[PDB]
RNA sequence: GCCAGAACGCGACGAUACUACCCGCACGUUGUAGACGUAUAAGAAUAGGCUCCGGCCUCGUAUCCUAGCAGGCGAUUCCUCCGCCGGCCUCGAAGUGGCCGUCGGUAAUUCGCGUAUUGCAAUUUAGACACGCGCGGGAUCAAAUCCUUUGCAGACGACUUAG
RNA sequence: GCAUCGGUUCUGGCGGGGGGAUAAAGGCCCAGGGAAUGUGGCUCCUCCGGGAGUGUUAUAGCCCUGGGUGUAAUACCCUCG
């Protein structure tokens, strides 16, 4: 697969604009200024051209959507942006749906529902440099072991003459990408519900 | 107005040196002439001059283009490849490069 | 350095005496040192180069030999154009096979 | 019962079949030796088409569309020549397209430098009229 | 023999090893080669034979670290052909690296080599090399069964390019008919002397 | 000589590059298979 | 040894047409149309008489010649299926548990589907879908019989084989537990 | 190799006790007369108490085929040594000469039984005058009446130096 | 499905101050695994095909192009081809070709002047890919890192944040 | 660079001579004898190509043997240029 083109909304908020910067505080914040002019020039001719190209050629349609992190108690102000695939309908239907959703909020109850089995993708809790005993769950060596018992006693035979990739070694533990699957949704509670 | 070419030479390719399986001899080179596919055809080109034309860095005496001259000595094998002897052995980076087989010693 | 083709031009009207006196050994190189000296005097001292003058005797012999030769050549329908046009090798031209 | 079969139709290796050899000569088959060799002779008056009586390996031969009818098996050179002249194998061969192609190849190989220049000139002169006709046809659409 | 700027070889109907040998010789001699439709190349013998050969190949892997040094098993048909050619090229020298750089291999016919003349190599054609009735398999099928992920995409794109080629061929046939008519019409306007001279010369 | 008493290996080689994740945000490496007969719908979301 | 000529002939009755192009045989008659791709065999087809198809192999070995009669029989089977059809009759056999069979034609596809329940008294229902062009029915003439009819002998026999193979007893003395569905009669629809 | 039939006539060296010794004639298929004489001495050692040192070659002549332009069926009775014994076998060939039949015999024995030249003895070569005395089916099918056949899937002749072709060749000629 | 992501694999998008981007010429000090007519799209079968539907198919041994000071000047005569820029209309496997116009040059025929002296051969320095430049304009007026901060992180780097 | 030479060598053509069964063959001209994968006829069948049978050159031919043109050519081996 390859992305042929992408179309952006006329106005982007500072939350999502912060994602495009490393030093937003001291920058000129010019992220999409020239792109915004395309909606005014020639009555959005280029925007319509790109949308028609997506309709004509592309077989997979995704929306670029960002979080409203300012509504969370988090100290972070830079929003998270990602591609969400549109499933169902034709490519024209997908394009129309995505375009109608431009600079518009979608609530999670329109995406998921109660008693649905979903998957959660995230980076796990990070531990630092960790030895083999906790990183791989190996057996602790006896108490009277010289030069350390929190180790693997034999890290390889003689004849291959290399430490092999299958031998447990100390290193980074945690902070790994994980896609945990088959989690049931027990409730989708609303923020405005005082008794959710 | 004269849409014709100007080529008076036959093109060839510098294949390799004369060699065994492991020992090579740069003093003679193997040349594949276009359209020459047998010993009988190769016999026509025996004694013909050959030029290896290449470009260098400095302009020495009015040009950046240098020439190594030699001549076709004898046929090689059964498929029209010929042996060629040059004034100096060819650079051996020119394996696969082009050479010009003239017609200067004609008939 | 020539390839002899099978076309032969008639030579009945050509002056054999003229041909031999042109073929005399000193005909082409007798004046060469002086022409080169004159060319050097023109180029080094002067600022702009000009064509070497053709000797009157050589021009006269050229005309005298070429008159009857051209007259003979005109009798062959396309021979004049053939002699005017240059020779070159095209794709697929195999000199070991071309009859000339 | 309507039957539509569109399989290939080869020429048969048979007594009387005329083969064209690699040198350009013709030989009629008088007897089949095995799967790969035959006995053949070309008793043609034209020296360019005649072959001596002998064994012809079928790998070196091409089957012409000419078959001498009712040629006896194992017929000697005299009978083969009688049938050859009676059938007029030389004329039929000359009328075949293979002979015309060979003649064209010989003519093109026999060209000299002046011949090639004249061919270029005449082809340009004919191409002028061909281009005019093609432009007229294109304009008519 | 003839020296070309680049030779485009339609890989369909060719035997893998023989085409690889020819291509490697040409590359080392200095010819540039682009091979298209590598998924239509042929291997003699049963597909089960080919699959067993590739499984034996896949079994090979560096024991101590599979991320380095080990035989990296390329699944695409163009990469299978490239492996066959690199076997016949001295790829560990600068000369061999240049010879391999003179080569391009593709699945299907990408647009640049679409609308270009695709040659064939009779010394490697299956119909000219294999006894009829003998089994053979397809490099595309072998690649699909060993893990090549784009068999259907290539098929769809080839169908599209064949439809475009069919339209081109229709217009080509129209042009050929018009040219034949033009020659027939001009045959009555050229000099009969010119016509006879050309016929005698062989044209 | 052979390992005296059999025991399964510790850990899985299916997660073997036990390195830090390349990006903080999780990556959707596969989306559910599309079905044109269904109504248009988004296949994912983000939260905290 | 390679035989110079191996020949075979197929007579074509008056009511049907046969077309062979690129070794793709098409047979059309009163009961329908059948096609068979024979491009994997090096055979030469021709018309030898008014209604006789000749098929021959030249310079073939024993292995090659063995396929000539196979091709003849296959094309003859296509012809007889196109003219008279093929009909297979199966019998249910059991010792204690009556085999329950339900056959219906799919709505979204033309294929028939057969569900077998109560085989050897187990609760799994086994479903087998017929090849297209094959019709299955419960025999009205006699009990515990299935009728499969069609134009292609290959498809009819393969559907019957699927039904027969889907009903097997495992981890038992097969000499004692004979329950199953077995093909009992092979013939033609007509006569 | 390329052979030729030789009549080789040899003789025991004449002695006082036996003047005018018997003359022995053999037909030898050999590439040259040196090999012909060698084979003659080998077979004469096998058959009689004569050696090359105690004998001489009276004559060596070439026996040319009298009708090399006539197709004939030949039967060859031969004795040969396998890896595990000695066997006699009779084979048939279709050739225009005895020499061609013998060459085909040598090639066929080498191809089918891995029999080298050193391990074959040609007992007899006979031209089968009639047709009904042809015993092998692979000769019978060649002498079948009104014999004719096509040549399917024939590869056209292409120069091995013409690496690339602009159109796909056909195999119908 | 799942993990890593080629640190010399690829795509889309955003902003791009400047020596960075765009337009035309002005050279080329600089480079090339190697121009010299760097000319040719059907698909498919090979125990069959192509077609103009008449007929053709071993054969690319083909077709196109190919003349003129390295290709001049002026006529005769030609309406045929080559390009240069502009409307547009279609080309997503790694963005392609076209018919519609301008502006040029143009032996299909026949000629009239010029060619010389490069001295009897000596690469026929002639092309396209670039790349780095200077002319003299248009366009544009940006980021990143250090630093301070956070702890979803961490041996140090790095990472998630904020200024 | 060319021309004319010398030494070594590779390679392509051309004109002759000798030998063998004075090649074997073959083409014509006779003299005799045969057969079939039996030509023409004749008989029957098939009318739908054609098939079967009979018998020895006829409205095709072939095989075997003895001769002449003939010291024919050729191709093989040798050899003089
Ligand atoms: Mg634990
Ligand atoms: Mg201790
Ligand atoms: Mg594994
Ligand atoms: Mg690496
Ligand atoms: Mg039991
Ligand atoms: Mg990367
Ligand atoms: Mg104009
Ligand atoms: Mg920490
Ligand atoms: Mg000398
Ligand atoms: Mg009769
Ligand atoms: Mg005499
Ligand atoms: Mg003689």
């Amino acid at each position: 697969l390859r992305s042929l083109t992408t179309v952006w909304a006329e106005h982007l908020s500072d939350e999502v604009k912060r994602r495009f910067y490393k030093n937003w505080y001291k920058s000129k914040k010019k992220a999409f200024t020239k792109y915004a002019k395309k909606y005014a020039e020639n009555n959005g001719a280029s925007i319509t051209r790109e949308l028609e190209r997506i309709k004509k050629y592309c077989t997979v349609v995704r929306v670029l959507a960002h979080t409203q992190i300012r509504k969370t108690p988090l100290k972070q102000k830079k929003a998270h942006l990602m591609e969400i695939q549109i499933n169902g309908g034709s490519v024209a239907d997908k394009v129309e749906f995505g375009r109608s959703l431009f600079e518009k909020p979608v609530t999670i109850d329109t995406i998921f529902e109660k008693d649905e089995m979903i998957d959660v993708i995230a980076v796990t809790k990070g531990h630092g440099f960790v030895g083999v005993t906790a990183r791989w769950g190996t057996k602790k060596l006896p108490r009277k072991t010289h030069k350390g018992l929190r180790k693997v006693a034999c890290i390889g035979a003689w004849h291959p003459s290399h430490v092999q990739w299958t031998v447990a070694r100390a290193g980074q533990m945690g902070y790994h990408h994980r896609t945990s699957v088959n989690h049931k949704i027990y409730r989708i509670g609303k923020g405005d519900d005082e008794a959710n | 107005p004269s849409e014709a070419g100007h080529r008076l030479y036959v093109k060839g390719r510098h294949l390799s040196y004369q060699r065994g399986r492991r020992n090579t001899h740069p003093k003679t080179s193997l040349i594949k002439i276009e359209g020459v596919d047998d010993t009988a055809a190769a016999n026509f080109y025996l004694g013909k001059r050959v030029a290896y034309v290449y470009r260098a860095q400095k302009e020495v005496r009015g040009t950046k283009i240098r020439v190594i001259w030699g001549k076709i000595t004898r046929p090689h094998g059964n498929s029209g490849v010929v042996r060629a002897k040059f004034t100096h052995p060819l650079p051996a980076r020119s394996f696969g490069a082009s050479v010009r087989i003239m017609l200067y010693p004609s008939s | 350095y020539v390839i002899a083709t099978s076309v032969k031009v008639d030579l009945t009207g050509v002056d054999q005496a003229k041909i031999d006196e042109v073929a005399q050994p000193k005909y082409f190189t007798a004046e060469k040192a002086k022409e080169k000296a004159s060319e050097e005097a023109f180029f080094k001292q002067g600022e702009k180069p000009q064509k070497k003058p053709v000797s009157s005797t050589r021009a006269a012999d050229q005309k005298a030999i070429d008159k009857a030769l051209i007259a003979n050549i005109k009798k062959v329908d396309m021979l004049a154009s053939y002699l005017a046009s240059s020779f070159s090798l095209r794709k697929g031209d195999k000199p070991h096979l071309m009859k000339f | 019962a309507e039957i539509n079969v569109e399989a290939t139709s080869w020429r048969r290796v048979e007594v009387g079949r005329v083969l064209k050899l690699e040198n350009g000569s013709l030989a009629a088959i008088v007897e089949i030796i095995d799967h790969k060799r035959v006995l053949a002779d070309g008793p043609s008056s034209d020296p360019k088409l005649a072959t001596p009586r002998g064994i012809v390996p079928l790998s070196r031969a091409l089957l012409t569309p000419i078959v001498i009818p009712k040629l006896p098996r194992g017929a000697r050179t005299g009978a083969v020549k009688k049938a050859w002249e009676a059938y007029g194998v030389d004329a039929k061969w000359k009328e075949t397209n293979w002979a015309k192609k060979q003649l064209q190849q010989e003519r093109r190989q026999s060209l000299t430098d002046f011949d090639r220049f004249k061919v270029m000139r005449l082809k340009k002169q004919r191409r002028f009229e061909e281009r005019k006709a093609l432009a007229k046809i294109k304009a008519a659409a | 023999s003839s020296f070309e700027s680049v030779v485009v070889i339609d890989g369909k109907g060719h035997l893998l090893g023989r085409l690889a040998s020819i291509v490697a010789k040409q590359l080392l001699s200095g010819q540039k080669i682009v091979v298209v439709r590598c998924e239509a190349l042929n291997i003699s013998g049963e597909f089960f034979r080919a699959k067993l050969k590739y499984h034996a190949y896949l079994r090979k892997m560096t024991r101590y670290n599979p991320t380095r040094g080990g035989p990296f098993h390329f699944r695409a048909p163009s990469r299978i052909f490239y492996k066959a050619v690199r076997g016949m090229i001295p790829h560990k020298t600068a000369r061999g690296a240049a010879a391999l750089e003179r080569l391009k291999v593709f699945e299907g016919v990408p647009p640049p080599y679409d609308k270009k003349k695709k040659m064939v190599v009779p010394q490697a054609l299956r119909v000219l090399r294999l006894q009829p009735g003998r089994k053979y398999c397809t490099v595309g099928r072998l690649s699909h069964e060993v893990g090549w992920k784009y068999q259907d995409v290539v098929a769809r794109l080839e169908e599209r390019r064949k439809a475009k080629g069919a339209a081109y061929y229709e217009r080509k046939k129209l042009a050929a008919r018009q040219l034949s008519e033009a020659k027939k019409a001009a045959a009555a306007k050229v000099d009969p002397k010119v016509s006879e001279a050309l016929a005698a010369y062989g044209y | 000589s052979h390992r005296k008493y059999e025991a399964p290996r510790h850990g899985s080689l299916a997660f073997l590059p036990r390195k830090r994740a390349a990006r903080h945000r999780g990556r959707v490496k596969s989306f559910p298979k599309d079905d044109p007969k269904k109504p248009v719908h988004l296949t994912a979301a983000m939260g905290y | 040894m390679r035989y110079i000529h191996s020949e075979e002939t197929i007579p074509v009755p008056e009511n049907l047409k046969v077309s062979i192009k690129s070794r793709l045989v098409t047979v059309e008659g009163p009961r329908g149309k059948l096609q068979k791709d024979l491009s994997h065999i090096a055979v030469n087809f021709s018309v030898v008489k008014k209604g006789v198809i000749g098929l021959e192999i030249h310079h073939g070995s024993r292995k090659d010649v063995a396929a000539l009669r196979t091709v003849r029989t296959i094309i003859n089977n296509m012809i007889i299926g196109v003219t008279k059809g093929f009909k297979y009759k199966m019998r249910y056999v059991y010792a204690h548990f009556p085999i329950n069979v339900n056959v219906e034609k799919n709505a979204e596809t033309g294929c028939y589907e057969v569900e077998i329940r109560n085989f050897i008294g187990e609760k799994i229902v086994r479903k087998v879908v017929m090849a297209p062009g094959v019709e299955v029915e419960i025999s009205k003439a006699q009990k515990d019989e299935l009728i499969l009819s069609g134009n292609s002998l290959e498809a009819v026999s393969q559907s019957a084989a699927d039904i027969q193979q889907i009903c097997k007893v495992r981890n038992k003395d097969i000499r004692k537990f004979l329950d199953g569905i077995y093909v009992s009669e092979k013939g033609n629809i007509v006569e | 190799g390329r052979l030729q039939e030789y009549q080789v006539i040899g003789r025991h060296l004449p002695t006082e006790a036996n003047p005018n010794p018997a003359l022995y004639r053999m037909r030898i298929f050999a590439p040259n007369e040196v090999v012909a004489k060698s084979r003659f001495w080998y077979f004469l050692r096998g058959l009689k108490k004569v050696k090359k040192a105690t004998g001489e070659i009276v004559s060596v002549n070439v026996i040319s085929e009298k009708h090399p332009l006539k197709v004939k069926n030949f039967g060859i009775w031969l004795r040969y040594d396998s890896r595990s014994g000695t066997h006699n076998m009779y084979k048939e060939y279709r050739e225009t000469s005895r020499v061609a039949a013998v060459e085909a015999m040598y090639a066929d024995m080498a191809a089918r039984h891995r029999a080298r030249f050193r391990s074959i003895h040609i007992l007899k070569v006979v031209e089968l005058e009639k047709t009904e005395d042809v015993k092998r089916p692979y000769i019978k099918q060649l002498v079948a009446k009104n014999l004719s056949f096509p040549l399917p899937h024939r590869v056209p002749k292409i120069s091995t130096k013409k690496i690339f072709s602009a159109k796909r060749p056909s195999t119908f000629s």
